[PDB]
RNA sequence: CUUUAAAUCCUUUAACGAGGAUCCAUUGGAGGGCAAGUCUGGUGCCAGCAGCCGCGGUAAUUCCAGCUCCAAUAGCGUAUAUUAAAGUUGCUGCAGUUAAAAAGCUCGUAGUUGGAUCUUGGGAGCGGCCGU
């Protein structure tokens, strides 16, 4: 994707899976992007900031995204490890 | 291939060379049966003798009358109905007449109207029918 | 219809129409240059469709 | 002649506010209006329609004849659409064929055959691409080749802007749509070929549903 | 057994296709351009440069710093360039395969001849060559394939014995001239 | 003149040698595949064309000709062997429910294929934890 030069040449970089890294072609209309917002430690109110996520469609047809997004807020702390 | 061993050379290669003779096109050119049976013993050409002239009747969709010849071949003595090509060419053809005969083109099958006529004339009396036809050599009598 | 009698009968029977006299066509390079001419040097952008050479609808 | 656009996505594009169909393929848009793709490489999409195909519905009363029309579009700059409508004449499926042509466009990823210097010429590695009985193989080439391929491929992949190419077909490439919707899906799969390069995990961007739903609300409805 | 050579090879490949509309018209494109005669002189042109294509396709498998490849590669370098189809500046063997038959077909005596603008035309150009009134370095060429040496472009000019040099006077000025003698009386 | 055993051809070179530059480019085509006429006259499932699909029974885009256009071009067509196309012989690489195809079933010898496991850490040295 860079030249002798080192120039990024491809005309976009594509997102990928946050569960299984599978790129996520430009026709995947079953490709779930969330936003999940975040929350002050004392008050409990939307920051402003949230921690997005991105799965391809292939994954949600599976129907694993439900484990696949409460992995990925489970070890980004938003969600109790407890649990 | 169904059998990837290593040292399974001979099974792979004895398979193929057994299996090729399923093949028409390589059963036909690796016996003799077809190029003994070829009324022109593998050759290209062959010059013959005309012994009657002969309508056959085209196939059924189309129906006209195709002037063909039936030749007596010099180096078999084999018997042959071997089409003659354009527009009244056959009031080129007198009787006992050496022709020059190849095949039609499909290397030995009927072509188009004509049933089992595999062979076309191409000259008359070693004067070529093309030229008969557009009447550039005249029939040396 | 038609036996060995009929053989030559539309070759025979056509009012036999003897050629017109042209200016011999060029050949060689003179011949492709005089293509090239005819096509990628001379037309015009055209509404709808580019026509055939021979074209006479 | 004035387009007033119906969907969120249309809307903003007319708007301005995203200014790419890159930024479009990234979020995996559906792209329903047509006038998007027509705005974007408008001054480039050339038309070929690649065949006219008379099908019949057998009635009581004889056949009953519809046309499909093929039409492969791209700008000569990375971006290929395959468009295919059946209609009752030639003129209004030949039209319907260039609009879905238009709404089809998927961009193409581009690599080097060996030496990464210059601009990509060729597929960046070996996508296959089926339909029906069809499969259509594609291979990176050196420069100068051009592509090497049946005279369908060929102006798909001369209009999605790849240069070079070795191509192969196998099942009956004769049934054009097949064989042209099998080079299509083949030429599709590039951005959906994971490489090494994009082995770097995303930093993942803002939607332009969510970039620009302040002016969405106040545009339209 | 004789004293004879045999050996000779084509110099042109007959395309698959024979009728190819985007081929047909983009050959025509080329010899219209560059006054050529026939698709022959064309295929000729396109068969050196698939041979000198596929020569580099062989090298650039072969690992970097190969004796074979080092000596062979720059041998193939230094040929195009002293042929005036690749540049000094660009003088590496992956550029060998951006090159294309318009760099050819420039560097044939006809198209010199014209683009040093002592001919009228491409077509006018091939009858200077044909009719032997141009040389190179006092060597009188009658053949218009003739791939100039870039050393050797400056060293193209007219024949000193032919009538646009300082030669003797041609066939048609000397009978009309004796006609016009044979005129005024 | 040169060439050469002696000649020839080539090269060189006096003189002649071109306007219809008559010092006259053919060969095959023009429905699709397949580049190029829905032109005109003839024939009327006849004659014939047509590798295949097809054209021919009175507006023949296909026959027989005229003009025209296309293709290759001092060459171009045809028949036949053969190679690619043929991933339609398949090692790369085909297939076997229904399109051709798995033995009625099992044992069984040559053939072919065959589980895991048997040495590693550091000594010497350089470049900016990793390299030879």
């Amino acid at each position: 994707m860079q030249s002798n030069a080192g120039e990024f040449v491809d005309l976009y970089v594509p997102r990928k899976c946050s569960a299984s890294n599978r790129i996520i072609g430009a026709k995947d209309h079953a490709s779930i992007p969330m936003n999940v917002a975040e929350v002050d430690k004392v008050t409990g109110r939307f920051n402003g900031q949230s921690k997005t996520y991105a799965i391809c469609g292939a994954i949600r047809r599976m129907g694993e995204s439900d484990d696949s997004i409460l992995r990925l807020a489970k070890s980004h702390g938003i969600v109790s490890q407890n649990f | 291939g169904k059998c990837r061993g290593l040292r399974t050379a001979r099974k792979l290669r004895s398979h193929r060379r057994d299996q090729k003779w399923h093949d028409k096109q390589y059963k036909k050119a690796h016996l003799g049966t077809a190029l003994k049976a070829n009324p022109f013993g593998g050759a290209s050409h062959a010059k013959g003798i005309v012994l009657e002239k002969v309508g056959v009747e085209a196939k059924q969709p189309n129906s006209a009358i195709r002037k063909c010849v039936r030749v007596q071949l010099i180096k078999n003595g084999k018997k042959i109905t071997a089409f003659v090509p354009n527009d009244g060419c056959l009031n080129f053809i007198e009787e006992n007449d050496e022709v020059l005969v190849a095949g039609f083109g499909r290397k030995g099958h009927a072509v188009g109207d004509i049933p089992g006529v595999r062979f076309k004339v191409v000259k008359v009396a070693n004067v070529s029918l093309l030229a008969l036809y557009k009447g550039k050599k005249e029939r040396p009598r | 219809h038609g036996s060995l009698a009929r053989v030559g009968k539309v070759r025979g029977q056509t009012l036999k129409v003897a050629k017109q006299e042209k200016k011999k066509k060029r050949t060689g390079r003179a011949k492709r240059r005089m293509q090239y001419n005819r096509r990628f040097v001379n037309v015009v952008p055209t509404f709808g469709k580019k026509k055939g050479p021979n074209a006479n609808s | 002649k004035e387009w007033l656009p119906v969907t969120k996505l249309g809307r903003l594009v007319k708007d301005m506010k995203i200014k790419s169909l890159e930024e479009i393929y990234l979020f995996s848009l559906p792209i329903k209006e047509s006038e998007i793709i027509d705005f974007c490489l408008g001054a480039a999409l050339k038309d070929e329609v690649l065949k006219i195909m008379p099908v019949q519905k057998q009635t009581r009363a004889g056949q009953r004849t519809r046309f499909k029309a093929f039409v492969a579009i791209g700008d000569y700059n990375g971006h290929v659409g395959l468009g295919l409508k059946c209609s009752k004449e030639v003129a209004t499926a030949i039209r319907g064929a260039i609009i879905l042509a238009k709404l089809s466009i998927v961009p193409v990823r581009r690599g080097y055959w060996g030496n990464k210097i210059g601009k990509p010429h060729t597929v960046p590695c070996k996508v296959t691409g089926r339909c029906g009985s069809v499969l259509v193989r594609l291979i990176p080439a050196p420069r100068g080749t051009g592509i090497v391929s049946a005279p369908v491929p060929k102006k798909l992949l001369l209009m999605a802007g790849i240069d070079d190419c070795y191509t192969s077909a196998r099942g009956c490439t004769a049934t054009l749509g097949n064989f042209a919707k099998a080079t299509f899906d083949a030429i599709s799969k590039t951005y959906s070929y994971l490489t090494p390069d994009l082995w770097k995990e995303t930093v993942f961007t803002k939607s332009p549903y969510q970039e620009f739903t302040n002016h969405l609300m106040k545009t339209h409805t | 057994p004789v004293a004879r050579s045999w050996v000779c090879r084509k110099t042109y490949v007959t395309p698959r296709r024979p009728f190819e509309k985007s081929r047909l018209d983009q050959e025509l494109k080329l010899i219209g351009e560059y006054g050529l005669r026939n698709k022959r002189e064309v295929w000729r042109v396109k068969f050196t440069l698939a041979k000198i294509r596929k020569a580099a396709r062989e090298l650039l498998t072969l690992d970097e710093k190969d004796p074979r490849r080092l000596f062979e590669g720059n041998a193939l370098l230094r040929r195009l360039v002293r042929i005036g189809v690749l540049d000094e500046g660009k003088m590496k063997l992956d550029y060998i395969l951006g090159l294309k038959i318009e760099d050819f077909l420039e560097r044939r005596l006809q198209t010199q001849v014209f683009k040093l603008g002592l001919a009228k035309s491409i077509h006018h150009a091939r009858v200077l060559i044909r009719q032997r009134h141009i040389r190179v370095r006092k060597q009188v060429v009658n053949i218009p394939s003739f791939i100039v040496r870039l050393d050797s472009q400056k060293h193209i000019d007219f024949s000193l014995r032919s009538p646009y040099g300082g030669g003797r006077p041609g066939r048609v000025k000397r009978k009309n001239a004796k006609k016009g003698q044979g005129g005024a009386g």
